């Protein structure tokens, strides 16, 4: 029933036949880019879809940046000529532009069957090119394959149909197929019985002699994806909620329930804490999605996170049977529907930024709000008070502000960065690493360097930071989990057992020396550099930090410065513281 | 062109009726008906108471 | 003519809808228902188973 | 063997064309078949023997699916002419086997 086209349209792969599973890699992160042995059913699909799910999109550009990229170091002692420089600076970015070009035509463009076509990956604005040409993940005819926006030579699609039903020549909707080569030759595929031990199953996909099955499904449109609307597939923050409160859901006392700090610092659409937590909704019914279902929807507001979405029944009372927490998902259980005031009547017709009522179907009512419990002691916040089980109607609105998709891609940045170096945490304190995970660690400690400012190369220390400091609200998100993390990292690497030390330690191994590592946690302090300027909530986290600076211173010284720064402014506180 | 489009409209709302009513098809099967439961059955009636 | 071509369109769809209602209404009285067967009736319911 | 007739094995094609309200005349490429009172589905592969050959081994299908799947159907028109031709063929064979037989 339906489907029709492609690019415009966005959906996943799903290379099931075996080893049978989704296409996905967690984080950016920069990670060992791979795919999902463990998988879901073609109905129940693993959370991680959300990850799993791909941007189509034609190939583009797909050159001379090429040039600008392979330009950017390679002598002897040897550079070029800062004419060369800037202007094909201007070959860059205003190849940018072309791109810009071909992707304003991207919608237009009706994919057929066993067009070269190219590929993406949303969740990351990346996608794979990797390699042959470049190093091989070990395998058979071992090779690796990643993600990227380098739009480089590789990627570029292999021809792509295949079986026997179904010539090249023509236009292939939904169905699966034979996907990318490298130009460097570049089918086969792997399917792979090949991970390791940060995950289960783990394997992937490229190169090497191997028939398989593919694609997706139902996943956006050239209707709905510009703009606004509701983007079912990739929903963003979990309030209804009006109250001066954009209540979303946190763990808390070992218990998880809908809940918002008080005052919200005062305003609303303003942005916040991330405590949210968020999305995913449209079906016939189906695994397939792609959030078209326009107000007539009937369709889920699960958070991130994660967890349920539960909130219904009958309203000091017990209220057993009722607020989101934990999953299941699936079934039916507070699916909750929409009811815009638009200009009310027979409208059907892609709701946007403006909110009204919502109400659970099997409950018919209606999530209220208000009406204060306690938690015991605080009081500040007091507020846990909803997850509402109504039974009739009233006044206050629902959804969500729109956000853009670059910085809760930022939280994949995130969370995932400080999860991937909670591991290495958990390394280093046993005092090993590999050089590789050294290279790895500072390749993403760089990559905060230049999370700073939008220039992203390259040997820049830290004044260029220093404007950017004010800039980017950054340094909160940053707080908002990772913070907790990079320090630590600042402790135990010098610490337990005895990796140092005191000074004599820390310093032999320095100077002995690969490169960054002195310098990583310096340049940890760096980032923290980059983060303690301004607003006043980045500063307390340095509390335990400047015990940390004596410490630082010890050584040388550086730291111172841181303181002174613071002173310066612061111074007172411072002063208160320291002181003693 | 006026009396023409108009009782296009006629139409229009003949649309949004008889789409509303299988919509009302859907969401019912599904969730009335819702849851739981028971039945059966128816018844009565119922008424209331007183 | 092009709202009244697009609306003409919706008259379309429900072109499409009566009429695969009902040679659903075929396909089931021959064989749904278917053988053988017982018845009656119715029932319951169923549902599964586990 | 015969009898048609009745309701038995009647089948139902399922073109992908573009999928969704289609209702006019299927042509040269071909998709999905399903038999409607078993529902299902027309598959195919999985190899039984017949005793000695082997080359070929294979009468393989007539199947009694249960489920969906992969392979595409129908015909390769044929111009009329040389089907035809086949009435030209065996035709003018039995009706020259009966005067072999005078």
């Amino acid at each position: 029933m339906s489907s029709f086209l492609h690019i415009g349209d966005i959906c996943s792969l799903y290379a099931e036949g075996s080893t049978n599973g989704f296409i996905s890699t967690l984080g950016l992160v920069d990670d060992r880019c791979v795919v999902q042995p463990e998988a879901g059913d073609l109905n129940n699909p693993p959370k991680k879809f959300r990850d799993c799910l791909f941007k189509l999109c034609p190939m583009n550009r797909y050159s001379a940046q090429k040039q600008f990229w392979k330009a950017a170091k390679p002598g002897a002692n040897s550079t070029t000529d800062a004419v060369l420089l800037n202007k094909l600076h201007h070959a860059a970015d205003l190849e940018k532009k072309q791109n810009e070009t071909e992707n304003r035509k991207l919608l237009g463009t009706v994919i057929q069957y066993g067009n070269v076509i190219q590929l993406l990956h949303l969740k990351s604005n990346k996608y794979l090119t990797v390699n042959k040409r470049l190093p091989a993940l070990l395998e058979k005819n071992a090779m690796r394959v990643t993600l990227d926006e380098a739009g480089n030579e590789g990627s570029w699609f292999y021809i792509q149909p295949f079986y026997k039903l179904r010539s090249i020549g023509d236009s292939v909707v939904i169905g699966d197929k034979v996907v990318l080569n490298p130009v460097n030759a570049g089918q086969p595929l792997h399917a792979s019985s090949h991970q390791l031990v940060d995950n289960p199953g783990c394997n992937e996909v490229n190169s090497v002699n191997c028939n398989t099955s593919w694609k997706i499904v139902l996943f956006m449109k050239w209707s709905d994806n510009k703009d606004d609307i509701l983007k079912g597939g990739d929903v963003v923050r979990l309030f209804h909620a009006e109250q001066e409160k954009f209540l979303t859901c946190d763990e808390h006392r070992k218990k998880q329930h809908v809940f918002l700090r008080t005052t919200g610092r005062q305003s609303a659409t303003s942005a916040t804490s991330s405590k949210a937590l968020w999305e995913v909704e449209v079906v016939q019914h189906d695994p397939c999605r792609g959030g078209a279902g326009y107000w007539n929807s009937l369709f889920r507001f699960k958070h991130l996170a994660t967890g349920h979405y539960l909130a219904a029944e009958v309203d000091q009372e017990k209220m057993v049977y009722s607020l989101v927490s934990v999953p299941e998902g699936n079934d039916i259980s507070s699916i909750f529907e929409l009811d815009p005031t638009t200009l009310r009547g027979g409208d059907s017709l892609v709701p946007r930024n403006s909110y009204v009522r919502l109400r659970h179907l099997c409950t018919n009512t209606w999530v209220h709000s208000t009406n204060i419990p306690i938690d015991k002691e605080e009081e500040k916040p007091v507020m846990l008070k909803i997850g509402t089980s109504p039974l009739k109607e009233d006044k206050e609105a629902f959804a969500i502000v729109p956000v853009s998709p670059a910085e809760v891609r930022d939280l994949d940045f995130a969370n995932d960065a400080s999860k991937v170096l909670g591991s290495i945490a958990g390394k280093l304190e046993k005092g090993t690493i590999t050089q590789n995970e050294r290279r790895s660690v500072t390749k993403l400690l760089e990559d905060l360097v230049y999370f700073v400012t939008g220039g992203t190369n390259s040997g820049q220390d830290v004044l260029e930071v220093v404007f950017s400091k004010p800039n980017r609200e950054r340094q909160k998100l940053m707080r908002e989990q990772n913070i907790l993390k990079q320090i630590f990292k600042l402790l135990q690497a010098p610490f337990t057992d005895c990796g140092d030390g005191p000074m004599l330690r820390l310093e032999e191994l320095g100077d002995q020396r690969h490169a960054p590592f002195r310098h990583i946690c310096r340049l940890c302090y760096r980032v923290l550099r980059h983060s303690q300027q301004d607003y006043r909530k980045n500063q307390e986290y340095i509390a335990k930090q400047f015990g940390f600076m004596q410490k630082q211173i010890g050584y040388d010284v550086l730291a111172e410065d841181t303181i002174t720064a613071l002173l310066h402014n612061n111074r007172k506180l411072l002063e208160k513281h320291i002181t003693a | 062109k006026l009396e023409s489009t108009m009782k296009l409209v006629t139409n229009l709302s003949g649309q949004l009726s008889e789409l509303k009513d299988q919509m009302t098809e859907q969401r019912k099967q599904k969730q009335r008906i819702g849851l739981l439961g028971h039945p059966p059955h128816m018844n009565v009636n119922p008424q209331q108471p007183a």
